[PDB]
């Protein structure tokens, strides 16, 4: 996509907030501790507790955000995305071949015909006397 | 009987398909020429030779030194300006 | 061993967390049949005003068998 | 509303839910950085704006 | 990879709000009865009168609006000391023999 | 005669009996510039037809200054007497139809 | 003529004169006609990608000649544009407050013409070289100058 | 979103180019294309031309043809 | 370039007379489209006239 | 298998072409590799808006 989002479309980092799906969850997994099971009291708190790279989940999430920065190959995306990315493009595209093959063709068949008749071949003729071509867009009248 | 020897698939894909084309541009052909679709170098409809001989190149009338007629009977001025007699730089015949 | 060309590989799902993002039930995907029964109504209105232009200046006069207050008397 | 992000929040179907929200409100966020932050930063929106009850009078006046 | 709009927002609100827009007006034009023919003419009755005169070959061709008024301005009172409708049609008439 | 007899034959009756009430085409607005512009035309078109003499044509000139203040009618006129005003052109001379 | 080849491989043949096609059909030969620097970041493309690209480009470059032709025609219309009738001065039509001169606010030329009125400043120039004060243009015939566009 | 599969059914591949031997139709290879680069493009893209141009093109017959017979003061000659 | 390429030539003849221009209409209206290399040369001989240089051309026969 | 110069040969066809053909195809490469894309290279390099804005910038130690 176009816009940079830095939510879902963040290209000019690169960060994701959560790790590829390939890995294990016993390598690599999302940053979620909310079903975490009730601390037993005679544990005592050692750390601060706060949200941040205590926790092995961030860590790992900040860790893999800089070094999958360069890797071997390309991660081919497929076909459904490289679409998406270039689809305002390919659609102009298919306008210009409309507006040359489509409105081209016709438009000028309406002018041949205005040539000989006055008016457009999609307009009524008049006969009040006035002199010219008169409309074009005759549902706009 | 006597003519299923010519009676044969590319004889009837010709036949059936050959035909309704024949049938198409006989009752299209008309339909093109009146609403003026067919090439004008093939052919000239009626009404296209009725408003071309109407043009002609040689009417030297209606020369104004005006951008405005703004009524009266002495009209726009038809009288080029004599500031303006020679001014032109026209190469050599 | 075997293997999968990237090109035509499915699109992947969204993570499954605490925060889960879900379009499945929203149905904003892609034009449903209403909005391709929108446009049919919109042509047939534009065909319809130009082939019948005396329709908004209709007769008064009804005759409506089985009177007015039959059902088939209201279309 | 939910204290623990553990209890899921209850969405309808359509185009303007708790879901339909979820997926929009961090577009743009720098700040929703991971799954737990993300939804805390999230029901901390939705608790203060649409569990307010004066807010639904200017919803109607709009 | 996340959507913010419908996926087909553009052509869905662009063609929806122009099919909208003329369903519209025909439901404004049924209740105030308004006539739905396009007329492209002006309804000068007796302009139309005189037209219809040339067309039967009563008023000579070419003839100009001014030649049949019972009022004239001072400009076209100008244009009438010009005016010669014989001369324009004879000059017709050698068009179409050269060209044919 | 009738009742209705002023809707009847035209609109333009009702403010001919009532020269200084609304007209029906006009009176869900308060600006009447649109209504003068009408009331000119109809004087413009009826000496086209009678004359300036006519009885008629005068009463449509009464029912013009009626709406029209004298100093837009001078001006126009004057336009209309040079042969400029645009509500008066004889319509083969328009070129509203025309690259257009 | 060649009778070594096909029809169609002539036709594509000589529709490859320019090489197009040839790069089209070949990731190779695409990639060496990048220039070095370029090059580089070719082996991370898709197929898909190499494709659309040229697809787009072949697409662009293809209808630049009709545009080229359109406008073309609508120089040589304009360079012949058909006279119109002078227009009568109606009740709203060519209103003045002051002369016209914010192009010129102190040299003040042709304060009675239009910015873009051809005719009135011809005139008005040739009054001002009467009166011994050049001004350049409007002397030249149309069909004796280059790209005109008014020529038989 | 919602992730769906690739829509594409036809050939992934046809071959090394060699003299343009063994390949489809090229009807078959316009629609291969199309088909592998979307037809949400071509309809989003001639959409637009496709309804302006059937709206005027329509009034041939809608406005002209049919109005011609559809004043119904018309029909009437006078003098007859 | 372009500006100034265009302002060397003499101006075209925007405007003829008004009666004049209706009592030839389909000639001067429509003359380019039927021929345009004769319409072309018409102008051009009438804007030998407008400016009195007539009789210093020569006007390319067409 | 026979490797030919970058742009020199056609893949449409086994046969190379005629003289004329040749040049064209020959010429056309020259051209653009090593004419017209000489205009490009030196406003790519030695006129780029984005060097000149560190243009007098030390260096980044
Ligand atoms: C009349 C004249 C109209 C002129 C229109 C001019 C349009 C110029 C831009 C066109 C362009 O390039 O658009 C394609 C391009 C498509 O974006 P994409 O990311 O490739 O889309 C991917 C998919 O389409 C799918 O994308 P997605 O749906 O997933 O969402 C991503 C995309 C979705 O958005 C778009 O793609 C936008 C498309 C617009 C098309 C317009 C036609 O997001 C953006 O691009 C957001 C841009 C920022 C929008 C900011 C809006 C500010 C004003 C908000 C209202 C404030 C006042 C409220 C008052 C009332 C209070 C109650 O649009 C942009 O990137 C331009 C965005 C900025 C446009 C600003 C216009 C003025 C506001
Ligand atoms: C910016 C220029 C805009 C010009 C617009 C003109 C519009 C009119 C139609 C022109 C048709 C030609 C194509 C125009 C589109 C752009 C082409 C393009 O992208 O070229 C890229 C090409 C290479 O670009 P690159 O960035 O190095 O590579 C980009 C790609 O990666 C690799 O590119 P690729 O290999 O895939 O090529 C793309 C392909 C795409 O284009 C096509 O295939 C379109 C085919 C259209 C056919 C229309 C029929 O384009 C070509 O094959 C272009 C071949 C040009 C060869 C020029 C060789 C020098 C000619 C010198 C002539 C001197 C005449 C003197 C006369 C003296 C008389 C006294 O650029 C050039 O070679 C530069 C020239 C571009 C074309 C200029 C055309 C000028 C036409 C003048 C006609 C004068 C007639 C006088 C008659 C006098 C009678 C008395
Ligand atoms: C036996 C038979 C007898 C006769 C029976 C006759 C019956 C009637 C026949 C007529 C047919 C009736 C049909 C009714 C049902 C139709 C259902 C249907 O399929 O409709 C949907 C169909 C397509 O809608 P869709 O399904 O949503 O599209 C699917 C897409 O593939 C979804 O994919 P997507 O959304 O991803 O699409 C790609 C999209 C992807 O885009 C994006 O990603 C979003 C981007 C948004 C932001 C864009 C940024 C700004 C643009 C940047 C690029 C600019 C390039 C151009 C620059 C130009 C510079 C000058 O890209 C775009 O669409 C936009 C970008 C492409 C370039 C845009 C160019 C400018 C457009 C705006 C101007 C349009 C007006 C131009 C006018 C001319 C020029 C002035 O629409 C229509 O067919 C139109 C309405 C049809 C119904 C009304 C018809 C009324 C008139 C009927 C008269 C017929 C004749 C009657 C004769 C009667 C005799 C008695
Ligand atoms: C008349 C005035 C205008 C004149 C100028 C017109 C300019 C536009 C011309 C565009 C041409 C684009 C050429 C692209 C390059 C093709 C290269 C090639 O040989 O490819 C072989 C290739 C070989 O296939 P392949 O090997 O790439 O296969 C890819 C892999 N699989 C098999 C998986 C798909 O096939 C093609 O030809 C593909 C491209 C087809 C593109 C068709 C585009 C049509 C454009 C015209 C639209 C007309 C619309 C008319 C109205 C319709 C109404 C609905
Ligand atoms: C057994 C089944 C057989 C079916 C056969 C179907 C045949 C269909 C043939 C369709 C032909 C259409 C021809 C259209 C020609 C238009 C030419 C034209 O107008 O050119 C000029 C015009 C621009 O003119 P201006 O002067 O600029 O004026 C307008 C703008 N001011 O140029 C254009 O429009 C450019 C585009 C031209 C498109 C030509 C389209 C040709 C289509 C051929 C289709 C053939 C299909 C064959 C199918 C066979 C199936 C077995
Ligand atoms: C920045 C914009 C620069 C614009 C420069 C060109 C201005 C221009 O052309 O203005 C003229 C143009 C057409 O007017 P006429 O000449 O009377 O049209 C008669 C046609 N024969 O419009 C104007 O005169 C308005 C100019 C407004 C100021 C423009 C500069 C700021
Ligand atoms: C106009 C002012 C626009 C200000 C807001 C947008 C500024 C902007 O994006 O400019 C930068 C942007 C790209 O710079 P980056 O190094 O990529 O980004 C800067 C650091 N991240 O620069 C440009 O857009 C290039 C401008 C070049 C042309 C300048 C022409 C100025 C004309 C003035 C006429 C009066
Ligand atoms: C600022 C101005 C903007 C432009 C103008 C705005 C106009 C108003 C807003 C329109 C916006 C439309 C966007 C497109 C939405 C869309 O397509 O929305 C599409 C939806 C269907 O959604 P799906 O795509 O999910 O099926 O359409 C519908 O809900 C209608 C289905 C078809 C109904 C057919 C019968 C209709 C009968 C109507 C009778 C009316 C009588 C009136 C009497 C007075
Ligand atoms: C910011 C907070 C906003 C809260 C919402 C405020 C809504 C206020 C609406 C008040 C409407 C009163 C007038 C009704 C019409 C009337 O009397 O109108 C009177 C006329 C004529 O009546 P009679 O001819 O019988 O005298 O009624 C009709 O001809 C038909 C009326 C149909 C009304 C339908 C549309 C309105 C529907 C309103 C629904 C919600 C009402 C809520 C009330 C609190």
């Amino acid at each position: 996509k176009h816009f940079f989002t830095d939510g879902a479309n963040d290209y000019v980092t690169g960060w994701e907030n959560t790790p590829p799906l390939k890995f294990p969850a016993s390598v690599m997994k999302p940053c979620d501790y909310s079903m975490t099971k009730p601390i037993p009291k005679h544990w005592k708190l050692r750390g601060s507790g706060i949200h941040g790279p205590e926790n092995t989940d961030l860590m790992k999430l900040v860790l893999w955000n800089r070094l999958k920065q360069k890797r071997p190959q390309r991660e081919v995306p497929n076909i459904n995305y490289l679409k998406d990315s270039i689809r305002l493009e390919l659609s102009v595209n298919w306008w210009l071949m409309s507006c040359i093959f489509l409105w081209g063709p016709w438009l000028h068949w309406g002018q041949e015909y205005q040539k000989v008749h006055e008016q457009p071949p999609w307009a009524m003729k008049r006969i009040d006397g006035l002199r010219g071509e008169g409309y074009f867009t005759w549902f706009l009248e | 009987g006597s003519i299923e020897q010519f009676i044969n698939l590319r004889t009837a894909r010709m036949f059936i398909y050959g035909g309704v084309s024949a049938v198409f541009l006989y009752k299209a052909t008309p339909v093109m020429y009146r609403w003026e679709m067919l090439p004008t170098f093939l052919v000239k409809t009626e009404a296209y030779k009725a408003r071309e001989a109407m043009i002609a190149f040689d009417n030297m009338k209606g020369i104004v030194y005006g951008p405005y007629d703004k009524g009266g009977l002495e009209g726009p001025p038809t009288k080029i300006p004599e500031t303006s007699v020679g001014m032109m730089k026209v190469d050599p015949m | 061993y075997k293997t999968e060309n990237p090109l035509y590989k499915d699109d992947e799902p969204f993570a499954k967390t605490c925060h889960t993002f879900d379009y499945t039930r929203e149905g904003t995907e892609k034009n449903g049949l209403g909005y391709y029964c929108l446009m049919g109504l919109w042509a047939s209105i534009f065909i319809w005003d130009s082939l019948y232009t005396g329709a908004t200046m209709p007769t008064g006069v009804h005759r409506y068998v089985w009177g007015p207050y039959f059902p088939t008397a209201w279309f | 509303p939910p204290t623990r992000l553990s209890t899921p929040l209850y969405s309808e179907g359509g185009a303007f839910t708790v879901n339909w929200w979820r997926n929009r409100y961090g577009l743009y966020s720098r700040r929703q950085t991971d799954p737990m932050l993300a939804e805390f930063l999230f029901r901390q929106q939705v608790k203060e704006w649409f569990y307010d009850v004066p807010s639904y009078n200017y919803a109607a006046l709009v | 990879g996340r959507r913010l709009l419908h996926g087909n927002y553009f052509t869905r609100y662009l063609f929806g709000s122009l099919a909208v827009i003329w369903i519209a007006e025909y439901a404004a034009a049924c209740q105030y009865g308004i006539p739905r023919h396009r007329n492209p003419n002006w309804m000068w009755s007796w302009w139309l009168e005189k037209q219809n005169q040339i067309k039967n070959g009563e008023i000579p061709a070419n003839t100009p609006g001014y030649a049949m008024v019972k009022w004239n301005n001072e400009a076209e009172q100008r244009w009438l000391k010009t005016l010669n409708v014989e001369a324009m049609n004879e000059e017709f008439a050698r068009r179409r023999e050269a060209y044919y | 005669e009738s009742a209705d007899a002023l809707f009847v034959g035209t609109l333009d009756r009702l403010t001919a009996e009532h020269p200084h009430t609304d007209d029906p085409r006009f009176a869900f607005q308060s600006n009447q510039w649109n209504n003068c512009e009408l009331r000119f035309t109809q004087f413009c078109r009826c000496t086209r037809e009678l004359g300036e003499d006519d009885p008629r044509c005068k009463y449509q000139y009464y029912r013009a200054q009626t709406v029209c203040h004298e100093f837009l009618l001078e001006d126009w006129m004057e336009h209309r007497h040079r042969g400029t005003c645009d509500l008066d052109i004889m319509p083969d001379r328009q070129v509203i139809h025309m690259r257009g | 003529i060649s009778t070594s080849e096909t029809l169609n491989q002539k036709i594509l043949r000589w529709l490859d004169v320019t090489g197009m096609l040839t790069r089209w059909h070949s990731r190779r030969e695409f990639i060496l006609d990048m220039d070095p620097y370029f090059r580089k970041n070719s082996g991370m493309w898709t197929e898909w990608e190499r494709k659309t690209l040229l697809f787009l480009f072949y697409c662009c470059t293809l209808a630049t000649p009709y545009s080229a032709y359109l406008d073309l025609q609508e120089l040589k219309h304009q360079g012949t544009k058909p006279p119109r009738p002078v227009s009568l001065e109606s009740r709203f039509m060519n209103q003045r407050r002051y002369d016209f001169t914010w192009m010129h606010p102190q040299d003040k030329f042709c304060s009675e013409c239009r910015p873009v009125e051809l005719e009135c400043k011809k005139m008005c120039f040739d009054r001002y070289r009467s009166m011994d004060y050049r001004m350049y243009g409007f002397q030249r015939p149309r069909i004796q100058t280059y790209y005109s566009f008014s020529t038989c | 979103h919602i992730p769906h599969p690739v829509k594409y059914v036809g050939p992934r591949r046809y071959g090394r180019y060699v003299y343009g031997m063994n390949r489809p139709p090229v009807l078959r290879q316009v629609k291969d294309w199309i088909d592998w680069t979307g037809w949400n493009s071509v309809f989003g893209g001639f959409s637009f031309q496709v309804a302006f141009g059937l709206m005027i093109v329509s009034g041939v017959y809608l406005n002209n043809y049919r109005a011609t017979h559809t004043l119904y003061y018309t029909n009437k000659p006078d003098n007859q | 370039w372009i500006y100034v390429n265009e302002r060397q030539r003499e101006p075209q003849e925007n405007v003829m007379d008004h009666e004049e221009f209706f009592r030839d209409f389909d000639s001067i209206y429509l003359g380019q489209v039927f021929d345009h290399h004769r319409f072309a040369e018409w102008l051009a001989r009438r804007r030998a006239v407008k400016w009195g240089y007539a009789d210093q051309i020569h006007i390319p026969p067409v | 298998v026979t490797r030919y110069p970058s742009g020199t040969r056609t893949i449409m066809s086994p046969y190379p072409g005629g003289p004329v053909y040749q040049w064209l195809r020959i010429n056309y490469n020259y051209f653009k590799r090593y004419q017209w894309r000489r205009v490009g290279r030196w406003q790519m390099r030695s006129w780029c808006y984005w060097k000149a804005a560190f243009y007098g910038v030390p260096e980044w130690n």
